[PDB]
């Protein structure tokens, strides 16, 4: 191990931060966009209600 | 280089230098008692050479142990206080010649002036004609000029005595390296 460990507390912040920038808790990290293949492909699908 | 040395002497005295080694009509022989003084007392604390026993375990018939003929000084390494009589090793608090287990002793041994390293020679020489000149001629700046002659080499042999013994930062800070580690 090295001498210091403030590199070690500085990495692993930055990965906590990075990770939870990446992929959200509570929030999808990637939108369909509105497109009528999206919209025609959706349907066959098995679930209810609105295409939105 | 013993007669190196009385020359020295002789030299800081002022009178003429002999060749013939220990067959000469002046008074030359207090440079060598002088210099077998200083050197043994010089020699009395550890140096850089020093021999040690790291075990001599003694056989219970006698119970003496045997300790070198040219030893100056000893030190138990364990909590014992250690000294010479009769030739073998004694127990200064106990006040006996018997030992039952293992002993572990650092000591210091004597050197002949021409076994030993120049700067220590030197040191030994300059100190040795210092003294013969306060005892002869008196105390004049010739004998404060040998004095820091003396004191020069001196320095020199501490300087030599510090490089072959490594006395670095290595006694707490290995816990601090293992724990890095």
């Amino acid at each position: 191990r090295d001498y210091q460990s403030t590199g070690a507390v500085l990495v692993n912040s930055a990965s906590t931060k990075v990770t939870n920038a990446l992929f959200p808790q509570g929030a999808p990290f990637f939108r369909f966009v509105d497109s009528p293949d999206m919209a025609a492909a959706v349907a066959e699908l098995g679930i209810n209600g609105t295409v939105q | 280089r013993l007669t190196d040395a009385v020359n020295v002497t002789l030299e800081a005295l002022g009178e003429s230098r002999i060749v013939d080694i220990n067959t000469s009509n002046p008074s030359a022989g207090l440079a060598r008692a002088a210099l077998d003084r200083t050197r043994r007392g010089v020699l009395s604390t550890g140096w850089w050479f020093n021999t040690i026993i790291r075990e001599v375990t003694p056989t219970p018939n006698p119970g003496q142990i045997k300790v070198p003929w040219n030893q100056l000084s000893m030190y138990g390494l364990d909590g014992t206080k250690y000294g010479e009589r009769d030739g073998v090793l004694y127990n200064l608090v106990d006040q006996t010649k018997v030992f039952s287990d293992t002993v572990h002793l650092k000591v210091v041994i004597d050197i002949d002036f021409e076994d030993l390293p120049e700067h220590m020679a030197m040191w030994v020489a300059n100190a040795t004609a210092a003294q013969v000149y306060l005892n002869d001629l008196g105390a004049d700046g010739n004998y404060k000029s040998l004095l820091g002659i003396a004191a020069e080499y001196e320095a020199m042999n501490m300087r030599e005595h510090l490089r072959n013994q490594r006395y670095s930062t290595s006694r707490t800070h290995a816990a601090r390296k293992i724990r890095s580690g």
